[PDB]
């Protein structure tokens, strides 16, 4: 998903 | 030279297995050749005197 | 007193070589560039005390750091860690060892054009490798960042290994080093880097510095200050005994 | 004369240090440039803080971190060297609390009411009672041992005075992190209709109206706030990230009485908060509750809270503790559960649960 894509780049 | 261990797994702290291992501890220490606390305890002597 | 008998010994065979050119205050300089170290790590612990770091040591960021044998290299700081108050460095140099196998222990200050021509005219640079380093171990933070992703290098994307090996030469070849503004951190940050300021004026009022051959007069009176410091350290006597029921 | 421009300027009690005559600021400066309050007030007027514009006056006439050298050294040399002044007190006072300098500023907030206090016994009540304000605020702010004190001084402060909004917030503040939420609904009821303006005020209200009753305009209450920023500077950031992390718990608050959409919707606003800030610990701890809650996700929530715990954390530290004990990994179960003890930020909650002392033994034992 999108949004666990962006958590993802924003973290490790 | 052996006994078992008995290990944890959980937040509760409840024993999940145990393992034989090697212990670091003479072996047979009691009171008329070692002075450390962990030796053996004669209880046909006097315990209070 | 066996052991501080034998430190004696040893120390009294040390060879000397006084030269009029650091012979005024050599032992002055020695106690101000050791205030100033003593000083710069109190700043390191006391400004990791706050997740204001994060911003300031973000990834990318070229960081000068001394290694545990002494030696001072250059490196990109990774990831911070709070909890273990360390850091994962990404290294791209070797030590900075002497001609003779020795490691230099002297104090680098940040632009010295002239101090850092005298003392670390020349580098050498290496493969890269990661490296766990202590927050304590950091000795000063260039301004200057590495905006490139790290990943991509670890990756080795070409362009990217491209760019970085071209950024590290460029910065490899003016050797300035600025400072990094970084008394926004608190007051206690404030206060200690005024120390440090006022401790490395006192340092360049003195004449001894002009020298260019620093790094051959100083090491026999560090490695006296070493041993005495050991020696007293060695000296501790906690027991209190009688001697007179014998 | 110096001595009469000085005396004018200790005596001109001013409601806020804003509305100063600062043409006549820099009339003095020029004058006597050499006055320690003289520098004192050009050092607030050159502060970014104050509402002055220094450059339109004389042509008339991204990192964290606040504080500026220039006003912090002229203001330690001046408090080195006055050691009495009314007006210095006070600008170093305020100067304190928007820095958030709390526990610094306790001694200079001591010398300054001894100084009111020798003025009173040598009598206007205006910087007597923003000097009380300071110093509640500090107690509130830096101490759970002196908010019983704070709130004494609140209800005294009120009642003598019963024109101040800072001490009515104040005390709401207090109520709220107390949870005696019943008075602040009132509270804040009522400084909304005083004025229905400030975004922080219309904050606290939807906050106090979500937390039981009313859920329908609670929500909305907080688009105005947000959206009414305009903010660049730090406080401006961490304010909109306050807010939207206030939004977000308000949202999945209402949410609680299939549906996702509220769920994804609270998502976005966390990640939008993480994104503007990139340190706000509660965005990761929210985060961590949605993945560990609604989407049944493991290692997503464990590295939110992680981070959450590392930036920061009672949840989150039994979450990792948890984590690492089930593995069994005892050695970091024992590092998280000591780091938790030695913090001392949560002795409340270790008065009830007793499983940090127990994960310590037992990691001794194995």
């Amino acid at each position: 998903n999108a949004d666990d894509a962006e958590i993802d780049e924003l973290l490790p | 030279r052996t006994s078992y261990q008995f290990k944890r797994t959980g937040l509760e702290g409840k024993i999940s297995g145990y393992k034989e291992e090697v212990d670091l501890k003479v072996a047979n220490a009691n009171a008329s050749n070692s002075l450390s606390i962990t030796r053996s305890i004669n209880h046909n002597q006097n315990s209070v005197r | 007193e066996k052991q501080i008998k034998v430190l004696q010994e040893e120390l009294q065979t040390i060879e000397y070589k006084s030269c009029e050119i650091c012979d005024n205050d050599i032992e002055k300089f020695l106690e101000l560039m050791l205030a100033y170290k003593e000083a710069t790590v109190n700043l390191m612990q006391e400004m990791v005390k706050s997740p204001s770091i994060l911003h300031i040591l973000k990834e990318g960021r070229l960081v000068a750091f001394r290694d545990p044998n002494d030696c001072l290299k250059l490196g990109f700081v990774f990831k911070v860690s709070l909890k273990d108050a360390v850091c994962v460095i990404m290294t791209f140099t070797k030590p900075y060892k002497l001609p003779n196998g020795e490691p230099n222990h002297l104090i680098y200050f940040p632009k010295a054009d002239g101090y850092r021509r005298r003392n670390f005219p020349k580098f050498q640079k290496t493969d890269f490798y990661m490296e766990e380093v202590p927050v304590t171990a950091i000795e000063v933070i260039t301004k200057r960042k590495f905006a490139a992703p790290l990943g991509k290098v670890i990756k080795k994307d070409v362009a990217a290994l491209n760019e970085f090996n071209a950024e590290t030469n460029n910065i490899l070849d003016g050797k300035t080093l600025k400072e990094a503004n970084i008394e926004k951190q608190g007051l206690k940050i404030h206060q200690i880097l005024l120390d440090r300021t006022n401790i490395r004026d006192e340092i360049f009022k003195l004449k001894s510095i002009k020298c260019p051959n620093l790094s051959q007069h100083i090491v026999p009176k560090f490695k006296a200050h070493v041993i005495k410091k050991k020696i007293e350290e060695l000296y501790h006597l906690m027991s209190d005994q009688n001697l007179s029921l014998l | 004369s110096l001595l009469a421009w000085q005396k004018y300027f200790e005596w001109t009690d001013y409601e806020d240090l804003d509305n100063m005559d600062a043409p006549l600021i820099i009339k003095y400066f020029k004058k006597f440039p050499k006055d320690p309050l003289a520098m004192i007030l050009y050092s607030w007027l050159s502060s970014k803080l104050s509402k002055y514009d220094i450059k339109s006056l004389e042509s008339a006439n991204i990192e964290i971190g606040l504080l500026e050298e220039e006003v912090v050294t002229v203001l330690t040399e001046n408090i080195v060297k006055c050691k009495n002044n009314i007006l210095a007190h006070r600008i170093l006072c305020q100067y304190y609390l928007l820095t958030k300098e709390y526990e610094a500023a306790l001694p200079y907030i001591k010398n300054g009411i001894s100084l009111i206090a020798y003025n009173i016994k040598d009598h206007l009540p205006l910087t007597k009672r923003e000097f009380s304000l300071d110093l509640a605020t500090v107690y509130t702010y830096v101490d759970p041992k002196d908010h019983n004190a704070a709130l004494k001084l609140y209800d005294n402060i009120l009642s003598g005075d019963f024109s101040n909004i800072q001490a009515k917030m104040g005390k709401g503040i207090i109520f709220i992190e107390r949870k005696n939420w019943k008075d602040a609904m009132t509270l804040l009821t009522q400084v909304h209709e005083q004025s229905p303006n400030n975004l922080e005020v219309l904050s606290e209200l939807s906050w106090s109206k979500a937390h039981m009753g009313y859920m329908d305009e609670a929500l909305a209450g907080l688009d105005t706030v947000i959206k009414g920023i305009k903010g660049m500077d730090l406080r401006s950031i961490d304010f909109r990230a306050l807010n939207l992390w206030r939004q977000a718990k308000v949202y999945i608050m209402k949410h609680a009485s299939a549906k996702q959409e509220n769920v994804k919707c609270a998502f976005k606003l966390l990640i939008q908060s993480i994104k503007i800030l990139d340190t706000f610990a509660p965005g990761f701890s929210t985060l961590g509750d949605i993945y560990c809650h609604y989407y049944k996700d493991h290692l997503r929530a464990f590295k939110c809270y992680f981070k959450a715990f590392d930036l920061d954390d009672y949840t989150a530290a039994k979450y990792i503790t948890e984590t690492y004990a089930s593995k069994p990994n005892w050695q970091a179960a024992s590092s998280i559960a000591s780091r938790l003890i030695k913090g001392e930020k949560a002795k409340a909650e270790l008065r009830s649960n007793n499983w940090p002392f127990r994960v310590v033994g037992i990691a001794h034992l194995e």
